[PDB]
């Protein structure tokens, strides 16, 4: 078993300013029991990329802070973005 | 105030005699670095003539 | 050299750049920035 903890999303390229425009993320994942359920939204945070203290700060999905009791597997899940007024869509598997 | 070709003024204290820089707790710090920005208003201004 | 009793010189942290891996003993270059113009110091 491998379980997924979080997402150090998009380490700092030469040009990513549009990530500063984003405030909310929304995720649907598969639980260990009754997979592919809808989970609500949270707000992104700042963390150093790959945990190294000599690194710029990036956006992080803290997947543990949601309406889950179980864990996550290497199978199907979806990840939608909220820009401030609309909804977008970014990530899948 | 000030003139146009000069930098703006700043406030960073809140006492009667200037000390004690303004505090912000943990939840407000997290929501501040979440990308949301603070807003500012004017209530009443006194002066002299 | 990390000595506590020495001056403080310039330093280039290569680790705080937009990378994911590491570097090897191969082709590399290091260019200066002056205030207005551009120049170069180090090669391999």
């Amino acid at each position: 078993n491998t379980y997924i903890n979080g997402m150090y999303f998009a380490p700092t390229q030469t040009n990513k300013e549009a990530l500063d425009y984003i405030q909310k993320y929304r995720v649907e994942a598969t639980l260990q029991y009754s997979g592919f359920k809808d989970i609500g939204t949270k707000d992104k945070e700042m963390r150093n990329y790959l945990g190294d203290p000599n690194q710029p700060k990036t956006n992080y999905v803290n997947l543990r802070s949601y309406f889950t009791g179980g864990e996550n597997i290497m199978t199907y899940k979806k990840l939608r973005i909220y820009a401030i007024t609309p909804d977008d869509r970014e990530l899948l598997v | 105030y000030p003139k146009k070709g000069l930098s703006p003024l700043a406030l960073n204290t809140m006492d009667q005699f200037s000390s004690r820089l303004i505090p912000i707790n943990y939840d407000q710090l997290k929501k501040l670095d979440a990308g949301k920005q603070i807003k500012l208003e004017t209530t009443q201004v006194s002066g002299n003539f």
